[PDB]
């Protein structure tokens, strides 16, 4: 959706 | 890298993957990188240094394989090359070894977020995870030092950082290394970064985040035994990363 710095999906 | 396993982007997804063109119609790969914010990349100066020609470089973004197509990749040209003003190179190491890429798309416009692109966080000034923190790096770099090919699928490991204490001894880097950088190996030596791996990140978890803690930047061989892979100290270069983005 939006950068969400460290996530992995 | 030296052991490891074969990944897919989707775990790593803020790994950014810099070639060049040829004038004779061939890309070639130069480093690895990372995705600090949607227009933005970071690498290391002397995968650069050689060729600071910014129009010559494409960096894609969600690529599993090295030669071959990804679906769900994004290609950009480089808008601006910030290498660093007082890199170094010495019979070894490099100081100051870091690189910031504006990336802008065939249609003007940044990175945009999927399973396969991500960013990666910063740590705070100066705040690092504590000699012994595991932390991965990844990279289509060499499988062997001798090696003169790289992987076609991407790969990750699994490294420890050491205090500079330990990589300062002597029979290591001796005084080679500084504060300005960190060394991780593997207790056992068997992984490690190595050519074709510079620029890439080494992520660590720090306060609950998975940080952008080291760049891979020299090292003697290659998972050779005291001789540990040198990265860039990122939580160091906070405020001339900040002064640019």
């Amino acid at each position: 959706l939006k950068f969400q710095c460290g996530q992995k999906t | 890298i030296i052991g490891g396993e074969f990944t897919t982007i989707e775990n790593q997804p803020w790994f950014a993957a810099i070639y060049r063109r040829h004038r004779g119609g061939s890309v070639t790969y130069v480093c690895g990188g990372s995705l600090m914010s949607p227009c933005w990349v970071i690498s290391a100066t002397h995968c650069f240094i050689d060729y600071p020609k910014k129009e010559d470089y494409i960096v894609y973004l969600g690529r599993s394989r090295l030669n071959s197509n990804t679906q769900g990749e994004m290609k950009f040209e480089v808008e601006n090359l910030i290498l660093h003003k007082d890199y170094s190179a010495d019979t070894l190491a490099h100081h100051n070894d870091i690189a910031l890429l504006k990336i802008r798309s065939k249609e003007g416009r940044c990175a945009q977020p999927s399973r396969t692109i991500q960013t990666i966080c910063l740590p705070s000034m100066y705040n690092d995870p504590q000699f012994g923190t595991s932390c991965e790096i990844t990279g289509f770099g060499k499988e062997a030092s001798t090696d003169y090919l790289y992987p076609e699928q991407l790969k990750m490991t699994v490294v420890k950082l050491i205090s500079h204490r330990e990589c300062q001894q002597p029979h290591y880097y001796g005084s080679e290394v500084t504060t300005k950088m960190l060394c991780a190996a593997d207790p056992q030596w068997k992984t490690d970064s190595c050519q074709g791996d510079s620029g890439g990140p080494l992520v660590c978890s720090l306060q609950g985040r998975m940080t952008l803690t080291g760049i891979v930047s020299w090292g003697r061989g290659c998972a050779l035994k005291d001789k540990p892979g040198v990265y860039t100290r990122v939580s160091h270069f906070l405020p001339w990363i900040r002064s640019h983005t």
